């Protein structure tokens, strides 16, 4: 997938969620934003982490996605569509990413297992004793205040 | 900090190791200075740059 | 008798011939050729010949051991000369002058003296205020004390090797690298205490803000004006931040014990000052590893000491107890058959 | 002790610009506590005139007689009211002796010679020697003036004691 | 010999020691009288007609009375708005309530607490202490800037897409707590306060965040003042009556004479830099040798 | 090494395990400990008393609880919600002239005062006071002062007051029979051990 | 005695010894003058403590003795204390332009302005910060501005002292700009103000009745640029004092020149006493500089 | 000489520099100059002058007192420092004299 | 260190005989350069009509001195002295030396036997004992202060008394600083600077003892303030009522006062101090050269 | 930052290095990537770790 340069900060490390967000326009009408750039929208995020990660997305297109999240009449999950996890970048002025749809995350020749990264504020466990396996879920919970 | 790949690639010598306590205890209680304890089969020793 | 009961501590340094065991080729000693350096004087010509040595351990665990084997003399006096607080805090005076003059005439201290400036204390290493006495018949001395309650149960706090702080402040019982649990184990009081299942034994000695705590934490001494040269025997039991900094896994604690947790007392002076990073001698202290002090033979009355001395070998081992009098017995017979053994 | 002479000479040398008169004081345990006297930063006085406002303003009329009118923007006038309020105070000298003493035996332990009519040997735990100024507009002086003693600690808090000019010079002006 | 003024100053000595009181007869400070002062050699005149003492006592009466006439203005405003609404007050502060409860007795206790608080008013209270930040140095530009930032237009996408990033949901409130189970009145009280986001009411906590728990006590009553001089008087059950404190019937220089907030100058041990962490106080003390 | 001097064994748990060996005449100077005998580097009976500890007992830092008060007030009230019962004081100040008629007016309420802390340090016996069942162990900091946490203008402020005499020590730290034996020692000092 | 050995506690990486070996012939201040020392006593980081006062570091740094760094071999660096009058070489770590024929002083590290925080040596909780080897006119200007900031700031509100100190902290020296980080009012600074005040009053008393009026005589006589630029200052002084006119001077009545010679001698004594409080001693006088200003050699001790 | 020797120290600095100091006390009618030999651990000149000013402010007030009490007579100075060298803390011997003495005939540096 | 000073001109052997009499004399050099021409030799690089005295004493602070060692036919071996070691120098100036005297260096204004070329001349600074150096320094400075009023005649008698100088076998004529009823420019700045420093010393201490005695106020400040009162009373005694100093001053005028005081104090260090160069040892007979230790 | 002592002590290939401008001009006006110019004779080449 292609992506403009304004979003690929906190993305040179391999392994991070990637969710395509909707956009009511015609030409840029789909846009691929990372989970960390969604961190300037969650009320779960504290002020320190928010002022940290908003001070890295001070480019043109990041604030455009920030406005596009807060301009429609709909919710977020009627505009967010998950694509999965990246494994490589290409680092142009229009960077090329390789997302992983289904399966593990690895390098070419399988020499390095990439790891999924999630920021500490969004993490949440409901048990002190994890099992042999635990699945992962993405939870959006709306505050209708 | 420590090239642990060169330990896994270069040919070693064979010595009878006699740790004082159990070796996982001496690892977990940090007698030695730099450790690279893990489990499974790391493919880290293959991507040589 | 006033309405409390002070209890003293002291540090007593012996002279030890320790034996050393090591397996075959425990280390490898790498040397090289000697290197000369020429220093020109007007008359002499002094060459400093040098030779550098790298020692590499050839063992996995502790391949070499030692043991404390034989003592021959005691360097200190093992006396009861009380530590002069007026010389380790030469600045704190009473507010009204005449009561201060009367206290100085009551005790032995003559006058307060001003502490040195910051730059002077940068240039010189320390104070070394007190004078060497004329005739030093028994060796050097130290005895420092803590104000305790007279209802401290002596049978479990003065007959076994116990930490005189009030709580068992052994950091090694704490799980390592945990700072909250450490202050939960040594400062809080709404929980049990290790080695004695009460909350504490002295409320004037355990928690933060005791006179022991404000008088023997070194940070509380820096908060006021203290003297640095003198050695405090209490200071290993109340420098809290050093003990929190000693909270590692126990191999590292042993390494710091044999590497950094050895102390300095100069052997030539009549009191016990501290070395100023001296390379002369490092004094091995096993009490700092365990945070426990050892009970020495103390006797209330003359007659109980007399029937201690009349008894044979092992008479010091017991602990006789009269109505209001009591004898604590030594847990090791180092007053019984050390000086007699010579 | 040593501040009283200096302030005497200072008010002598500054007499023609403002005709202040020296007022050498001592304060003790009846006034402020020893915890307050050990951290006492500086003192402040103000020669408020007989009938009206103060010395640091215009004599007749100003722009501070108006109501405050309960506004958010210029809540009390603005910054100019702050400047007028800061200008009207003057800083007196200051010297505190935080050890117990007796005043007459202190001054005899210094070089002075106190000849009091009868031994009013006052005792105290701490003596702070302050020295205010009080104004005479012309060379005469009214007794209806008042003083405002302001004692400042470094936290920002203060205390204020006030007393007239009549009780200050009830006998000593009548002794000349 | 041009002999110095210092030696004749000391050897001239001091005439007599005279003590004096303040006007309220609270402090008693002593005054020395040196003979070698220049006070003698100016030949001052002195007189005090009684009309000047009367005017001086009236001016000092005004200087003492400005605080209590402000408190009386507060009480008059309370009774004015309580007559004005007709007796029906809303709940402006979050507290769970019950329906089956006697409420006329809470009105009686509220009147009792109001009279008790008027009996025990003092210059160390809510409205004075909340007024002291308002009299400060940079208060004018701060309130002007807060007014302009409040009254700013809806931002266009230009300043959101390229301009600088935008930006006090809690307040520093001052409180007078009165209580009639013991007739104990508490004057200088500070309260941290903000809105409950689940509703529209206020939540009052300590600076530690205690969630201040006197509102459930049925006998207390509190007065709240805000830094923008909004007024609150809360009876138990979370109901309260609101107003503005009106000081427009008062002079300006009296308010600056009485409790204008202090500004400090530089002494030893103070940063010539503005606003860093200073070291300790100078602390000339008698416990040490004075060096 | 460490050793105690001048302690007080309880009387109700008193005993003798050396009866045949020692026999002391029953004066009070042998019935209350004030010395300690140790051994020197030579096997010689040295002696320490309270007299020789004057280089420590009389220091002006021992009577200054101001860093103790600062350390006591920085860790403020106990955060335990089970012990929100002992930190209640109302220490007001009122005139005294109207008190002689306000004293029947004080009991016109029917609501009690909460229990003071110094009262709460006296209902423990000599041997449980060191246990965790005591609540007030965070108040006892110094044998010369009383430390407390209770309330002025609805804010818990720390308050350090000096114990002017030795009677203000708690009975768990200073019991009554100990005072009685101390007075007996005083009566022996004045040659008065048989009183008239 | 001339050579001292400082040994490190930590193990040294390749990066550590590589950073050290570029520091040959650099300045190191050592307080203690002991033959063997640990690295905690090295340099200046043992006394670097902000929010305390730049005059404190300027005072204690004045007492510390100096050395040069050479023969670094790992776990030892072998500092060499220079003696008087011999020819040694010095590498300036601080970005100060050096010129030949110039005399050097030692100042505490005032930051360049970007706050680079180039500690140039890595330990876990230790840094090697260095004092700035600075030419004499810059250090003289630093002491002068420090004393001016000291005398001016008494009894002033934060407003006027902020609007003055923000101008006064900025210095310029040869296309550079530095500031004074911790200019606070301290005890040594206070007693230096009192001695400066005593000295200035002694200059006031020990002036004759003709040296006081010489600028008045030239103000009648001549009009140069600096005549006007001094006459405006004295005119504003005399106008703030009196609202009259500054009088023409008179004829010299009592001339008896031995009084004038002794008067100028006492003036010279008090003026040298005042001048020494801003002048520091010369710790290095250069011989020749590198064209890169990276090092030079100097004929003086430490 | 035990009379001229003095210090303000515990003399536990390692390198004890020495300093000749004279003063000019004008409490006497003409002058009462107190000549002194002074050791010190401190080596730098200026901070030593500041410590001496802190120790000898009575002679400074006497100096200003001489200046006000007699305008025609010129006050010469207040005191003159001159270092002589440096020794070690064990080289002293209680008349106190020194076994080794490095010399440094420094300059007459005045102070007020 | 050695310096080789050559001559591009032709050197006559009579001038070699003149120059070998300068076997070891002090010469200054502007920068320590190993190979140098002779145009930087001496003080002829700074001589003019307009600069005069204080410019040369200022430029002598930063110059490095050196000694001639030997003479080759077209280059001179100059030898920079180092501290502690001792050398034999020659008494160039007119004063004769005595043992133990600290020798200072001064530009030769009166000078009047020198190396002569077509445009370049050799001039060597006077090596004078330090008390005479300070003596003629303050003599020239007072003679510069008196320079504006010499239309009167008792001041002409004063400067005539100040003209000569008393020393051992010494009656010198120090040259007049004022030429054609005008002063040379650096002395004009020097006398103006000490005049204005004497003015601001009067006009600022009356504020600053008040500003400083709000701290601990010892008797030093009290007698200082009384002395200031004596100065004020003896100043304005023939004047109207008082100068009447105010308390609320503008900040920036005070900054411009104090910075000017210090920056004009800065340009008087060359006159108030003396570079000591040599401490002399045992002198030759008839006092024309001497072995001396270089205390630099 | 490379080890310039390794460049110094290793034997080099002699090349007729003839670029266009002056050497100091092409250095100080930043033609190359990482420059390192010692003017004297640096002894850092003689310390081997």
């Amino acid at each position: 997938f292609f992506v403009p340069e304004g979003l690929v900060e906190f993305e040179a490390q391999p392994g991070a969620l990637l969710i395509r967000m909707e956009t009511g326009c015609d030409s840029p009408r789909h846009l691929y934003i990372s989970l960390y750039l969604l961190g300037i929208r969650a009320s779960n995020v504290s002020a320190s982490t928010r002022c940290l990660l908003e001070s890295v997305y001070t480019a043109s297109a990041a604030r455009a996605a920030l406005q596009w999240l807060d301009l429609g009449p709909h919710l977020l999950h009627r505009r967010l569509e998950t694509l999965g996890c990246v494994k490589t970048v290409s680092l142009g002025i229009t960077s090329l990413l390789t997302c992983v749809m289904r399966g593990y995350l690895y390098n070419t020749l399988k020499t390095e297992v990439f790891a999924l990264m999630i920021p500490k504020d969004m993490y949440l466990t409901w048990e002190e004793t994890r099992g042999r396996l635990q699945y992962v879920y993405l939870i959006i919970v709306y505050d209708y205040d | 900090m420590e090239n642990w790949s060169a330990l896994e690639l270069l040919p070693k010598v064979g010595i009878p190791t006699d740790f004082l306590t159990h070796v996982k205890t001496s690892a977990g209680e940090e007698m030695f200075e730099a450790l690279r304890i893990y489990y499974g089969d790391d493919p880290e020793r293959y991507n040589i740059h | 008798h006033p309405g409390f009961a002070l209890t003293a501590v002291r540090t007593d340094t012996f002279e030890v011939d320790m034996l050393l065991y090591s397996g075959k080729s425990c280390t490898s000693v790498i040397i090289n050729n000697p290197i000369v350096t020429k220093e020109e004087r007007d008359i002499s010509t002094t060459y400093h010949v040098t030779q550098n040595i790298n020692t590499v351990d050839m063992g996995l665990g502790y391949t070499s051991n030692t043991c404390v084997a034989y003592v021959n003399r005691v360097r200190t006096d093992m006396g009861v000369r009380v530590q002069d607080l007026f010389r380790v805090f030469p600045m704190n005076v009473y507010r009204h002058d005449e009561v201060d003059r009367w206290i100085r005439h009551a005790a032995g201290v003559e006058r307060p003296q001003l502490l040195d400036t910051e730059t002077i204390s940068m240039l010189t290493f320390g104070s070394m205020s007190e004078r060497n006495a004329a005739a030093t018949v028994h060796g050097q001395k130290a005895a420092c004390e803590l104000i305790l309650t007279p209802v401290t149960m002596d049978v479990n706090y003065f007959k076994i090797p116990n930490n005189p702080r009030g709580r068992a402040s052994c950091m090694l019982a704490v799980d390592p690298y945990d700072t909250e649990a450490a202050t939960k184990a040594i400062y809080d009081h709404r929980e049990a205490d290790a080695q004695t299942f009460a909350a504490t034994h002295n409320p004037w000695a355990s928690q933060a803000g005791c006179l022991s705590d404000v008088l023997y934490n070194t940070r509380h001494r820096e908060r006021l004006g203290y003297n640095s040269k003198f050695y405090s025997p209490c200071a290993q039991y109340f420098n809290t931040e050093e003990i929190i900094a000693a909270n590692k896994t126990l191999f590292k604690t042993i390494d710091e014990y044999l590497l950094r947790a050895k102390d300095c007392i100069r052997g030539d002076t009549d009191t016990q000052y501290v070395c100023v990073e001296g390379t002369e001698q490092l004094i091995e202290n096993p009490c700092r590893l365990t945070q426990e002090a050892l009970p020495i033979l103390s006797t209330t009355t003359l007659a109980l000491m007399e029937t201690k001395l009349k008894g044979g070998a092992g008479a010091f081992a017991t602990s006789e107890t009269h109505f209001g009098n009591y004898v604590v017995g030594e847990i090791i017979p180092l007053q019984q058959s050390m000086l007699f053994n010579s | 002790m040593e501040t009283h002479l200096y302030s005497d000479l200072a008010f002598e040398a500054r007499f023609a610009d403002d005709e202040q008169l020296p007022l050498h004081l001592v304060l003790d345990q009846e006034v402020l506590s020893n915890e307050e006297a050990e951290t006492l930063r500086y003192v402040y006085y103000r020669n408020v005139d007989s009938a009206g406002r103060s010395t640091g303003r215009a004599p007749g009329g100003d722009e501070d007689d108006a109501p405050a009118s309960d506004d958010a923007e210029d809540a009390v006038g603005g910054d100019r009211a702050f400047d007028r309020e800061r200008r009207t105070w003057q800083r007196a000298c200051f010297r505190v002796l935080p050890r117990p003493l007796e005043l007459l035996d202190y001054l005899r332990q210094s070089g002075l010679t106190v000849t009091l009519e009868k031994e009013q040997r006052v005792r105290m735990f701490y003596a702070v020697f302050t020295t205010l100024g009080l104004r005479c507009p012309d060379n005469r002086l009214s007794g209806a003036q008042t003083l405002h003693l302001r004692l400042v600690w470094p936290d920002g808090s203060y205390r204020d004691w006030e007393f007239l000019a009549r009780d200050l010079l009830r006998e000593e002006m009548e002794a000349n | 010999d041009e002999v110095a003024r210092t030696d004749e100053w000391k050897g001239a000595g001091v005439s007599r020691l005279r003590e004096v009181w303040d006007v309220q007869h609270r402090v008693r400070l002593r005054v020395l009288w040196y003979v070698n002062s220049f006070w003698r050699s100016r030949e001052l005149s002195y007189d005090d007609h009684e009309v000047e003492l009367y005017r001086a006592l009236d001016a000092y009466r005004a200087r003492i009375a400005v605080e209590y006439v402000l408190i009386r203005a507060v009480r008059d405003e309370i009774y004015a708005v309580l007559r004005r609404d007709g007796g029906a007050l809303p709940q402006r502060f979050a507290c769970h309530v019950s329906r089956n409860m006697s409420w006329r007795v809470v009105w009686e206790l509220c009147r009792h607490a109001l009279a008790l608080w008027m009996d025990w008013a003092d210059v160390r209270s809510c409205i004075i202490k909340a007024l002291t930040p308002r009299l400060s140095r940079g208060a004018a530009a701060a309130a002007q800037r807060a007014r302009r930032q409040r009254e700013r237009s809806a931002p266009k996408p230009q300043e959101l897409l390229f301009g600088p990033r935008n930006e006090p949901a809690e307040q520093t409130w001052y409180a007078d707590v009165v209580r009639c189970v013991r007739a104990q009145v508490d004057l200088g009280v500070e309260v941290r306060a903000a809105r409950c986001p689940r509703t529209g009411l206020w939540i009052v906590r300590d600076r530690r965040g205690r969630l201040r728990r006197w509102l459930s006590q049925p006998e207390v009553c509190v007065l709240y003042v805000t830094p923008d001089l909004d007024f609150y008087w809360v009876l138990p059950g979370g109901f309260a009556v609101s107003s503005r404190v009106t000081l427009h019937g008062l002079a300006q220089r009296a308010l600056r004479d009485r409790f204008q907030n202090f500004e400090a100058v530089l002494a030893r041990g103070m940063h010539v830099e503005a606003g860093r962490q200073e070291p300790e106080t100078p602390r000339v003390s008698g416990r040490r040798l004075p060096f | 090494f460490f050793f105690p001097v001048g302690l007080y064994l309880p009387e109700d748990r008193g005993y003798t395990t050396v009866e045949s060996k020692v026999k002391l005449n029953d004066t009070v100077r042998n019935a209350l400990p004030t010395t300690a005998y140790l051994l020197n580097r030579d096997r010689a009976v040295q002696k320490i008393d309270f007299v020789d500890a004057l280089k420590t007992l009389c220091h002006p830092v021992l009577h200054e609880p101001a860093p103790c008060l600062q350390t006591f007030t920085e860790r403020g009230p106990p955060s335990e919600p089970a012990m929100q019962r002992l930190l209640e004081c109302r220490f007001q100040q009122e005139p005294m002239g109207g008190a002689a008629r306000r004293i029947p007016h004080f009991y016109r309420v029917r609501r009690e005062v909460p229990r003071t802390v110094n009262e709460m340090k006296q209902d423990f016996v000599v041997t449980d006071f060191y246990k965790v069942g005591n609540i007030t162990l965070y108040t006892e900091l110094h044998p010369f002062f009383d430390f407390t946490h209770c309330q002025e203008n609805s804010e818990t402020v720390a308050l350090c007051t000096p114990r002017i005499v030795i009677g203000n020590l708690p009975d768990g730290l200073a019991p009554g029979p100990f005072h009685e034996l101390r007075t007996w020692e005083i009566m022996e000092h004045m040659r008065l051990r048989p009183p008239p | 005695e001339a050579n001292i050995f400082c040994t490190f506690d930590h193990k040294l990486s390749i990066a550590d010894v590589g950073k050290l070996t570029k520091l040959v012939a650099a300045v190191v201040p050592i307080p203690q003058r002991l033959h063997l020392i640990k690295h905690y006593q090295l340099g200046l980081h043992q006394f670097v403590d902000h929010t305390r006062g730049y005059v404190r570091l300027r005072g204690l740094l004045r007492n510390m003795t100096l050395t040069l760094m050479r023969r670094v071999e790992g776990n030892q660096i072998l500092l060499h204390v220079p003696t008087h009058g011999l020819l040694y070489t010095v590498l300036n770590t601080g970005p100060v332009t050096w010129e030949k024929g110039d005399a050097l002083c030692v100042l505490p590290p005032l930051f360049h302005g970007p706050l680079a925080r180039e500690n140039l040596l890595t330990l876990g909780q230790w840094e090697l910060v260095l004092p700035w080897i600075v030419p004499m006119p810059l250090a003289l200007e630093i002491n002068q501005r420090l004393l001016i900031m000291g005398l001016f700031s008494l009894d002033r509100s934060y407003e006027e002292v902020k609007a003055a100190v923000q101008q006064l902290q900025t210095i310029t020296f040869r296309d550079a700009t530095f500031t004074i980080p911790d200019p606070v009012i301290d005890q040594h600074l206070l007693i230096d103000m009192k001695t400066a005040c005593l000295s200035m009053s002694m200059v006031a008393n020990l002036a004759s009745e003709l040296t006081m009026t010489y600028v008045r005589k030239l103000a009648l006589e001549d009009s140069s640029m600096l005549l006007v630029k001094c006459q405006e200052l004295l005119m504003r002084l005399d106008r703030e004092r009196s609202v009259g006119e500054p009088r023409t001077p008179a004829r010299p009545q009592h001339v008896s020149p031995d009084d004038e010679i002794a008067r100028l001698s006492a003036l010279f004594v008090m003026l040298r006493q005042l001048d020494d409080l801003i002048r520091e001693q010369v710790v290095f006088t250069v011989c020749d500089v590198s064209p890169d200003n990276k090092s030079a050699t100097c004929i003086f001790k430490g | 000489p035990k009379d001229m020797y003095l210090t303000w120290e515990e003399t536990r600095g390692r390198l004890q520099y020495v300093y000749l100091i004279i003063v000019y006390d004008y409490d006497g009618p003409e002058t009462r100059p107190g000549i002194y030999v002074l050791t010190s651990s401190i080596a730098h000149w200026q901070t030593l002058v500041d410590v001496a000013r802190g120790k000898f402010a009575r002679e400074r007030c006497s100096f200003v007192n001489r200046r006000i009490t007699r305008p025609r007579q010129i006050p010469l100075c207040t005191g003159v420092i001159q270092k002589l060298g440096w020794c070690l803390a064990d080289d002293i011997h209680t008349v106190v004299r020194l076994d080794n003495f490095s010399v440094e005939l420094g300059d007459f540096r005045e102070f007020v």
